[PDB]
């Protein structure tokens, strides 16, 4: 159960599988996000970058001002109509492999701003790999999205070289986190009363 | 008709004479209450009669005489709460002539206001519990009004 860019099966010799696993390990353990500030969600992103959360521990603190060196585009903020061509150009300037995380309800769907000057979600014009609900998501939600992206990266198939082998990108069809956590979420009975601290 | 005290016993039984005293001559058939009778119980019986003999047409009599009945029942059992006598006085001034559809409710509230005016210590002696309209809901902090 994969997606080729069509639903196909897993294409994965045993040495090529080990090489692909090593490449995916190196890619997921070294993710360089692009420094792009749209709105309040970017403030929570850079809060995750600071000392009290330390996103550097996952190897994802090298925040690039150049889209060429960046691997991850975190659309963290509202996709305004004037800013949408800028977002598309900065996404186009990136290099393969590239991943996209929508952070916050604005980047997910437009959020509360179903208004004349807001594009209703960044998936309207760029492909998104991981969505985060929240307005804003807290910094550890951004960390959890980073681990979700790492798990998605570790099970995708990409060409090792541009001259040898199949050049198609096979992205795994992961189980939804809603269906995965439905076992533990429904079983919750009692929560702490809000009058305490 | 409104209650009158022993000071009003030296008054002629005319319409205008009882009118200025703060009562009505009515049918001129007077009824005497001695010291043994608690006035809260007597006015509770009177209001129970006047609330069960309502015709139900108009709102203040139909829905305010039973409220005064339940307040007087609480005062009889000592379960009165602060604001009850104020509620009775508000009912007396809001069930007067013109406010209700007919004259049954002014005649209902006349003994109540007269007994509050002349025998307020008996009504104040039925208030023994603090006011409580709400019970605590776990997880919700109440709005502690002052
Ligand atoms: C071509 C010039 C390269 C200069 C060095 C760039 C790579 C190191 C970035 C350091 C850094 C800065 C400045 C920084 O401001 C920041 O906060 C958002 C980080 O995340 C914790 C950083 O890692
Ligand atoms: S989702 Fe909320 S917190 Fe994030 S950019 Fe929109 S308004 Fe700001
Ligand atoms: S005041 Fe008269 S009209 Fe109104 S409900 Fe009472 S008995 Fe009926």
């Amino acid at each position: 159960d994969y997606t080729l860019t069509e639903i196909v099966t897993d294409p994965l010799n045993v040495f090529m599988g080990k090489l692909n696993d090593m490449v995916n390990w190196g890619r997921k353990n070294s993710i360089w996000p692009y420094n792009f500030g749209l709105s309040c969600c970017y403030v929570e992103m850079v809060t995750s970058f600071t000392a009290v959360h330390d996103v550097a521990r996952f190897g994802a603190e090298v925040l690039r001002a150049s889209p060429r060196q960046a691997d991850l585009m975190v659309v963290a903020g509202t996709c305004f109509t004037k800013m949408a061509p800028v977002i598309q150009r900065l996404y186009d300037q990136m290099l393969e492999p590239k991943w996209v995380i929508s952070m916050g309800a604005c980047a997910n769907s437009g959020g509360m701003y179903d208004i004349y000057s807001v594009v209703q979600g960044v998936d309207k014009f760029i492909p998104v790999d991981v969505y985060i609900p929240g307005c804003p998501p807290r910094p550890e939600a951004y960390m959890q999205a980073l681990m979700l992206l790492q798990e998605s990266i570790g099970k995708e198939r990409r060409p090792l070289s541009w001259v040898v082998g199949d050049q198609g990108v096979y992205r795994a069809n992961m189980q939804s986190e809603r269906e995965r956590k439905r076992g533990e979420r429904i079983a919750v009975t009692n929560l702490r009363t809000p009058d305490e601290i | 008709t409104d209650f009158l005290t022993e000071a009003h016993l030296d008054l002629p039984m005319e319409f205008e004479s009882i009118g200025k005293a703060g009562s009505r001559l009515g049918t001129a058939l007077a009824m005497a209450v001695d010291h043994e009778i608690n006035m809260v119980s007597l006015v509770r019986n009177l209001e129970e009669f006047f609330a069960r003999e309502s015709c139900g047409w108009c709102t203040p009599c139909r829905d305010g005489l039973p409220w005064s009945v339940k307040i007087l029942r609480a005062l009889e059992r000592g379960e009165g709460q602060p604001g009850d006598i104020e509620t009775l006085e508000q009912l007396c001034r809001f069930l007067g002539p013109g406010k209700t559809f007919c004259a049954h409710a002014p005649g209902a509230v006349e003994p109540l206001q007269s007994a509050i005016k002349y025998f307020r210590e008996e009504f104040e002696a039925g208030i023994k519990q603090p006011f409580s309209n709400t019970h605590l809901i776990n997880g919700i902090q109440p709005n502690l009004l002052k």
